[PDB]
């Protein structure tokens, strides 16, 4: 069925830059979507996402308004979140999930559902 | 931000639980956007809400959502016991970003 | 400085008294009567400019009472 | 009971025609209902709850202003700047000013100065908005019973436009099928719920947008960006030079006096709980049993305690306690004219009176509607039967004239809803709501918006046009309009 | 066909009023049977009774199986104010819609 998986367990030095891949499988990367929801264990899920895989647009949580940049590529049907200048705090798990874009290809108001599926998870830890 | 959601809870099987998520007018009150995300510890989170009252098709019809003012209540009854998956409430704010509640550790005794 | 809203614009009609309905009937009358109590000379001249335009002994009466009503509040 | 002596109460009685009726029950009144059969029930509005609200604007009724900067450029280079401008929180106005020679400025020619000051406001007027849905009408209704003044009798009904039908249990009485309408009543969605300091009242979407004060734009918390802000300040330049700015302090009283047309609303909380209110309910008897008709009637002495009294609508309560018999027995209530022949005359309100029996408690209190002359009220059975003289003292054509005036006030307040107030099966009623619906709508359309003196004045202007000149047509309709306005001010006089 | 499908109904959302003369309703149907069919009426009279106005959606139907399946229904009330009726012969939730004009 719908399949998303990404890079596995990974570690970076404080100040390094993580690049996580989201490989969308089992559906049509058409009226695409994707998000990035960080989680480590024991706290609140933060959503620092972006929202548009058709046009390559993006919206970030101010939280990380300028830190992450995102590349999206259909040839590999893959979205790459890259968090630059990570800190001890960020050690977490980065899930990629989708919320289907509207017909027009422009994503403004979501589907009433958001996340019907989730990435496999990628644990990222900072030294 | 940071949806207010209470830390954790429990009870006899079959017994009603209600986890209420309290937001502001910016998000939960002036929108029908809500989600409760059953997250099995160790595994990937999943959907257990969709536009409040309704449910994805693969949902145990057990679950029930509700909203009043600023609230999100996931009320479960007829518990099958093995259904404690940290529950996180999340919604679409007015500014165009999503926020996920503090999460509820669910306690199955 | 411009707000006189709520009595003239639109009222609630119900079997309740409305806000200061006890006060109103008479906070629309006394000010005009007061203002005519001062400077009646304006009642003098106003009576003139009414009395010379229209000359039906009726249409001018309307012009008297009207011109006297428009500028106690002078607007 | 629950009704008697409110002075606004109204009687409504259906003439078979099935169980239909339908009475506009209105807060401040209690509508009582009697039928051929059936007990008789009293219904009054109680409290109208507005459950969920959402914030639109705030305003401010009391300013305060902080530091004042200046930044005056000379006549050459013109405009000034004052970096503390270009904020949300600083207000500014340019005032070309006197300043040639003596003090800098190597030319005459004025020279602008920018003087600004920081606007931080003290209290908020916080308008809230409601939409017709989710409001809640709570109507309580009680039947006449033995209870004198101390519950199979009074029921508590809450009618939500999410549940416009209501059916209330009355053990051994009936359902009292209530079909209410919780929408059409007050013209909500126009009214906004307005909060000054710790008070609340409703005003129109027209008055609440038009107040000239700082806007909050419905914003939340932080440091609200205030729209306007200019209307509340006072930029005045002394003679030609040294511009000064003053706060123009709290206008709380000014909105209060400007607000004369609102109704005030009692409470705030998680839910706005207001008063007055207007409902049109379709009242449906279907199931009501009298529960007394099977009883025996009891022969015993009856002794009044509270001497009977005349309510404003003319109905007469009478309270009767009696010892000496047992069983939940009926009591004969018929009022009479001659002590000799009973010959019951005058309608009875309580329909079938009964007793709770138990011990020598008694206490019924049934209430009566005597004829327009002298009358003996006789509660009793055999030879020893206790009576009371009455003399209602209202004339009949007096009562008819009374019900007409009263009819004219219900017709003045409820507008087009007068028609169908006690509707039943006649069609000519529908013709009424139609005919007064179009004259009402177009009437409120061109006029509306007319204050007390506006409608009294224009009332007489139309009545002097009422009998001034020409044909018996237009003069007639102008005289008619004038009649409606003058009549509409005269009504609601108290 | 689907019989008429009978059981409880609970309005999920307070229904709506479009700007193009419409009222939209969602319903749980409280969980009975499969792919059945539930009616709805616009009734000027009583709780229900005669049907006036018009259903902009046709053959309103329940989808399938467990508990609640929501049937959203575009309905145009009459130019007056009616009482949306959900369709159980007896047990049903309702409203009052006051369409304008």
């Amino acid at each position: 069925e719908v399949q998303l998986v990404e890079s596995g367990a990974e570690v970076k030095k404080p100040g390094a830059s993580v690049k996580v891949s989201c490989k969308a499988s089992g559906y049509t990367f058409t009226s695409y979507a994707m998000h990035w929801v960080r989680q480590a264990p024991g706290q609140r899920l933060e959503w620092m996402g972006w929202i548009n895989a058709g046009n390559g647009n993006t919206k970030y949580s101010q939280k990380f308004q300028d830190r992450v940049t995102i590349t999206r590529d259909t040839s590999a049907s893959t979205a790459y979140m890259e968090l630059s200048s990570l800190r001890s705090e960020d050690t977490a798990i980065y899930y990629c999930a989708r919320d289907k874009v509207d017909d027009y290809g422009d994503y403004w108001f979501p589907t009433l559902w958001y996340f019907d599926y989730w990435g496999q998870g990628t644990l990222v830890t900072v030294s | 931000s940071a949806l207010t959601q209470p830390a954790s809870v429990s009870g006899s099987p079959g017994q009603s639980i209600t986890i209420s998520c309290t937001g502001t007018s910016s998000d939960v009150g002036g929108f029908n956007y809500v989600s409760w995300f059953q997250q099995h510890p160790g595994k990937a989170p999943k959907l257990m809400l969709y536009d409040v009252t309704s449910r994805p098709s693969g949902v145990s019809s057990r679950f029930s959502g509700s909203k009043s003012g600023n609230t999100a209540s996931l009320t479960i009854s007829g518990l099958q016991a093995e259904d404690e998956a940290d529950y996180y409430c999340s919604s679409h704010t007015s500014r165009g970003t999503w926020v996920f509640g503090g999460g509820t550790k669910l306690t199955v005794l | 400085a411009v707000t006189l809203p709520s009595h003239s614009t639109r009222k609630l009609q119900t079997r309740s008294q409305t806000w200061l309905e006890s006060r109103e009937y008479t906070k629309h009358l006394i000010r005009v009567e007061n203002w005519i109590f001062r400077n009646p000379g304006f009642a003098l001249a106003a009576a003139a400019i009414a009395w010379l335009l229209g000359s039906s002994t009726s249409q001018k009466v309307i012009y008297l009472v009207m011109i006297l009503l428009i500028a106690p509040a002078y607007s | 009971i629950r009704c008697i002596g409110v002075s606004n109460r109204d009687f409504v009685e259906g003439m078979s025609g099935g169980t239909w009726v339908d009475v506009v029950l209105e807060h401040g009144g209690c509508v009582t209902v009697m039928a051929q059969d059936k007990p008789t029930v009293d219904i009054e509005l109680v409290t109208t709850t507005v459950s969920n609200m959402a914030e639109v604007r705030s305003y401010c009724y009391e300013a305060s202003i902080s530091d004042m900067a200046s930044d005056s450029r000379c006549p050459t280079q013109g405009e000034a700047y004052l970096d503390k401008q270009s904020d949300t929180q600083y207000v500014c106005k340019r005032t070309l000013v006197d300043r040639g020679w003596g003090n800098g400025c190597g030319l005459f020619g004025k020279g602008s100065l920018v003087t600004c000051a920081k606007f931080a406001c003290s209290k908020k007027m916080t308008g809230k908005s409601i939409q017709p849905e989710n409001l809640e009408y709570r109507i309580m209704l009680s039947v006449h019973g033995s209870q004198h003044s101390g519950d199979e009798n009074r029921a508590k009904v809450e009618i939500t436009p999410n549940s416009p039908r209501a059916e209330a249990t009355l053990g051994g009485f009936g359902s009292l099928g209530l079909d209410c309408e919780p929408r059409t009543g007050l013209d909500f969605s126009d009214l906004y719920y307005l909060t000054m300091n710790n008070k609340h009242w409703l005003v129109h979407k027209e008055w609440f947008h038009d107040i000239p004060l700082p806007w909050h734009a419905g914003a939340d918390t932080g440091t609200p960006h205030w729209n306007n802000k200019e209307a509340l300040v006072e930029f005045k330049d002394a003679h030609a030079k040294r511009q000064t700015v003053v706060v123009l302090g709290s206008q709380e009283g000014a909105v209060h006096t400007a607000l004369a047309g609102a109704l005030e609303a009692e409470m705030d909380g998680a839910k706005g709980r207001l008063s007055s209110g207007h409902l049109k309910c379709r009242l449906k008897m279907d199931k009501l049993r009298l529960k007394g008709v099977s009883y025996s009637l009891c022969t015993a002495a009856f002794t009044f305690t509270k001497i009977p009294a005349e309510t404003l609508h003319g109905t007469v309560t009478v309270e009767v306690q009696y010892a000496g018999t047992d069983g939940p027995c009926k009591v004969p209530a018929q009022m009479a004219v001659d002590m000799q022949t009973l010959t019951p005359v005058g309608r009875l309100i309580t329909a079938n009176p009964v007793i709770t029996e138990s011990t020598e408690n008694s206490k019924m209190m049934l209430e009566l509607d005597p004829p327009f002359g002298d009358s003996y009220i006789v509660i009793g059975v055999g030879e020893k039967k206790i009576t009371h003289h009455w003399h209602r003292s209202g004339s009949t054509i007096g009562k008819a004239f009374e019900a007409t005036v009263r009819g004219a006030k219900r017709m003045a307040v409820l507008g087009d809803t007068a028609w169908d107030f006690g509707s039943v099966g006649g069609a000519l009623n529908s013709l009424g709501k139609g005919i007064h619906q179009i004259f009402g709508a177009a009437f409120k359309s061109l006029f509306g918006g007319m204050s007390w003196f506006s409608q009294i004045l224009i009332g007489t202007l139309l009545m002097w046009l009422g009998l001034n000149t020409k044909n018996g047509s237009i003069s007639l309709m102008c005289l008619a309009l004038g009649g409606v306005l003058i009549f509409l001010s005269t009504a609601v006089s108290a």
